[PDB]
């Protein structure tokens, strides 16, 4: 019944094909999401820097004017 | 030949197990990444709103000082 | 819970004393003209009573309170606060009755555009488009909203979001059988990712779909189109999709339904198909 | 520890100073006026002592100092510093004695929900639930807290976290509560991710536990449930976990222990049965008769 | 022809094993990486909301005080 | 029967392609994750600085301008 | 469309209003001496007109207005706001006239680096390089800009970004410029990843690139460097690339072009090319004599 | 090149103006009492001068300038700006001469912990430990700093951060022929990783290491520990690691050195090891 063993090997090959391609397809989109994340991070960083500079300059100018 | 095919049987079992594990790993990864993305969106909204509010705040405060 | 609904009644009493606060504007603000801050605290009590309603799960009342508070507050001042109130009202109206949410969101869009904050406006446009899709049936207005959002996004080099929006637009248009637009969009997005190391592997799918749309109108030109794609991307034929398309088109030369049927069933025997692809194949292969 | 010895020495010094500052508070409320600023400085020194205590490893004293400072602060028509101090006291009490941590966290939650920020309130709710389940032996209050957290999250459109919260609460309820709620929540969540093309590759597992839950009561309605599931989801019938169901039910119809045991043991391969499912299978087995 | 059978079989087993293990390790470490950024985003959100509340309340109280002065 | 093992060769070559692609995919996901973390740390630093400075400046200036009267 | 026409009409109206506003401000400064407000609300008019105009799909005049407004603003000793306006104007001109965008972006970079911020300066430099190379055909300026960006990044231990920039610089130089720089940069970057958690099985490719470049120089250097790397990094011994390189070396030794051709053909068949290795291999084959 | 030369020229000029500034500003405070604005402006002169020094590729002078500005600023009774200056000076000293960088970073951590914020203190401590590890050999200071950082992180409920530092400490402790600490940390983190939905997959690895280190003492204890862990983790036997450990034990029982070596070599062939495991295995084989 070694031919039955070979047939089991063939169906195992089918399962390998399905699982491998499925994982591949999921991962590609994983990549696209991780790209979108990096795009957004730059904008949030820039906004933070601008707010920091504006707040610092404004508050220090007001404090100096208070004198 | 017989020992070779027995080793290849061990190999097929191991390959099945590993593939399965990768399958689970990937799905978990996906889920977690999506959650992170949502939280990033909300924080970006809040930060931009704060930026606008503080800008108009400083503008109005300096104009009020000018009134003095 | 139940007595938080009793305090929702007492929050309609808060709205009643707020009616007295506007009765202040009616007669008493003559002596309290400097009580513009009194108007501000009237708006604040409006807002917290509205939040109580939100906790009470009375969506219509909460939306009424939000809209009224926004209207009172937008005294040509503190515009962004009115925008926040309007968007909150729209979010509340999302559930239950969503129609007026569209109008309020449009007003908020106008305010933001006057300010120039494009990203938030585009996100709200996406929101109204998806609510149109999932609640009403009109699609053309959704198409217009998506187009405007994509234009705004592409204005500031946020390319990927514009690309996904255009992909959805192309899918809907193809469902609406205006193939020129779909092919244009798919080709643009496909051949705009070929040479970056992160989105490199997607290209195949886009090309395949484009092929099909092309193949829908002029089958004779489909062969030239696929040859052009193959030469443009050397590693396109290796993928299964190109082989399947070649088999389909070559088989169609001879009138043999069995061949294509077996081919498509075999391809489905490795992975399931989606409504979009299956419907397009069923429609097209009929002739 | 010499470092900790000097740390505790200066901690005692600051405690004496803070006692003198509460003396200042009582002498400025009954003896003087405008002590609000003086007791504000008292609050500042109290916060210094509490933080340095936290650095001193004396957690209980740190929590007590934080709570005293917060309750004194509440009297100055200020609510947000209240929140912060209450939350710090709760975090301090998390370790060692956590019982009063529940009360202080409840107070802070009340303040916040009074203010209007909902997400932070939900996060604190989930923290309360996790601490209560991990260290307190009682589960029904965990069910209630998870339910409130789910309500808050799904109210504010943050669907994702809500989904997991509801999933956990229902799964737990399955263990010691009637299975109707389990069925309802599991079925609701399955279809509510079946669409998005990433999260949806997993719903098989949810439908699977739902099938187990239905089976644990009776067989016929379990057959109806599984046939309805596969009618709605054609791709769950030609699955893997799926068949376990058909073989199991066919065996159970014949009342044959051996085949059922060998079938579950077989399924073991290439995936270790976990704690829950195993218990479920044993429970259903015990009533074969 | 059994010689090339054995050769291709040994090649297949070696390559499959090494590739599988490499993928397993790469994945595992990415998984363990993600949690750090998770909690980091938590903390930054906390700080940002605190900033928002404090600045908003400060400015509104200050506008009220300025009106009192004016 | 030997054409069957030829088909086996074809499918194992397909596995080769798929697995090599998977490997390269992971190698290219890795650096993106790392760089994302490297940006997160800096934004965290800056936001902490901003909050601390705002708090201290506003508190001190407010107490000064309120008590000088 | 009505929107475009109306926006253009009112934009012309606003520009005329701002011009008369600035002339009347020059008049009023002597006439009444109101301070500096006149100019600032003139700048606000300019900015609003510019943003509405860019909304109106017309670009060049938008960037022109941005530049004018930023110039007049910097005239009043305010720098950072003018710098942000410069950056926005450059982003607008990106699709209108490259030269003005480059000039304004350089102005912004110089003022920023004077301020003390380097990361933003490096980002702007990278953008300048990308625009310089993508549409305008020149490399040397791109190399200089990339090198400056990498230097600035390394100034603040942002290792990954500098690594990427240096890798791109080395690739560009190897393509056209001489090889020594490529050798040094590739070898350093590759041997700065042998120790790590994920960046451990990638490095291999870098060494392969280095080997090719060495081989491009001369055969003796090729073999000597290959042995050097063999000893230094044990795992490179068992890389497929190592056997490929050894086969190519020994084939080219005996002047049998058929062996080289079949080897490269088999390599390409097993795995797809990259369009950068193929050119180098063709150039090598060109000198078989 | 030329940019750096000109920058350094005007840098010497600016430093001359700065010393002039400080001298004449103290003189003007004595003779006129102008307040403290001149001290502040002198501070910004130092700051910009240090920035352009860094521009000029001369790190030592930049660090000196930053330190001088920080000390004068804290003399002006303001801390946070002084903190920033000190940390900048430390970053500058990181390369070239780093010894005084240790002192300055310590001062910065001192002020930070004096205020009450902890996370940044942990970050600076881990940076200092990294400096000692990379440039010096006194690993004891590295152990102390890593332990302090882990204490701070774990105290603030940052569970994930603590584990990395504890693992580093455990590895180094095992390096210096001390085994109790390594055993404790490894087993503790492994047990804490039992229920993690994500980390569970890796939970095996740590346990394995423990057994290996635990084997350095005797044999029977190693067997007891491994069987105890297997009981605590039922799936542990699934992986090859248990098979390898059992082979090692049985071989070492009967003085079967060659089979031990060959099994180790086969495990290396299937998957290669690193320096740590190879060194530990060889040290074990020595008896």
């Amino acid at each position: 019944r070694a031919d039955q063993l070979a047939d089991e090997s063939l169906e195992s090959t089918r399962r390998m094909l399905q699982l491998v391609e499925e994982s591949k397809d999921a991962g590609i989109r994983t990549l696209v999401m991780l790209d979108e994340q990096g795009e957004q991070l730059e904008r949030i960083e820039e906004g933070m820097d601008q707010i920091n500079k504006d707040m610092k300059e404004a508050e220090k100018n007001l404090t100096d004017l208070g004198k | 030949a017989l020992s070779e095919i027995e080793t290849r049987h061990s190999e097929i079992i191991k390959l099945e197990n590993s593939i399965r594990e990768l399958h689970d790993m990937f799905m978990d990864m996906a889920m977690l990444v999506e959650s992170q993305g949502e939280m990033i969106d909300r924080i970006e909204y809040n930060v931009e709103h704060a930026v606008d509010y503080v800008e108009r705040a400083v503008s109005d405060t300096k104009k009020a000082v000018k009134y003095q | 819970g139940m007595d938080t609904s009793g305090k929702q009644a007492e929050a309609m009493a808060l709205l009643a004393e707020a009616e007295r606060k506007v009765k202040n504007s009616q007669s008493f603000f003559s002596g309290l003209f400097g009580g513009s801050s009194k108007i501000e605290e009237a708006c604040e009590i409006y807002a917290r009573a509205a939040n109580m309603f939100k906790m009470a799960k009375n969506w219509s009342a909460a939306g009424n309170a939000f809209c009224q508070a926004a209207q009172l507050h937008l005294q040509l001042q503190s515009k962004h606060d009115a925008a926040t109130c309007f968007v909150d009202a729209g979010n509340a109206f999302k559930k239950a009755d969503p129609q007026e949410a569209i109008n309020c969101l449009m007003r908020a869009i106008e305010i933001y555009t006057d300010m120039g904050r494009f990203t938030i406006a585009a996100k709200h446009h996406i929101s109204i488009a998806e609510i149109y899709e999932t609640e009403l049936v009109d699609v053309e207005k959704a198409i217009a909203h998506y187009e405007q959002s994509a234009d705004y996004y592409k204005g500031e080099e946020s390319n990927s979001s514009a690309n996904k929006c255009l992909l959805k637009v192309a899918g809907y248009a193809a469902q609406l059988e205006q193939y020129q637009k779909a092919i244009d969009i798919y080709e643009q997005v496909g051949t705009s990712a070929m040479d970056s190391p992160l989105l490199k592997y997607s290209a195949k799918d886009y090309f395949f779909k484009a092929a099909l749309c092309h193949f829908c109108i002029d089958m004779l030109n489909a062969k030239l189109a696929v040859q052009k794609y193959e030469e443009l991307f050397p590693a396109f034929s290796d993928s299964r999709e190109c082989k399947l398309m070649k088999k389909l088109l070559e088989a169609h030369e001879e009138q043999n339904v069995d061949s294509y049927t077996e081919s498509v069933k075999e391809y489905d025997s490795i992975s399931r198909l989606d409504q979009w692809l299956t419907t397009m194949l069923l429609r097209i292969k009929k002739t």
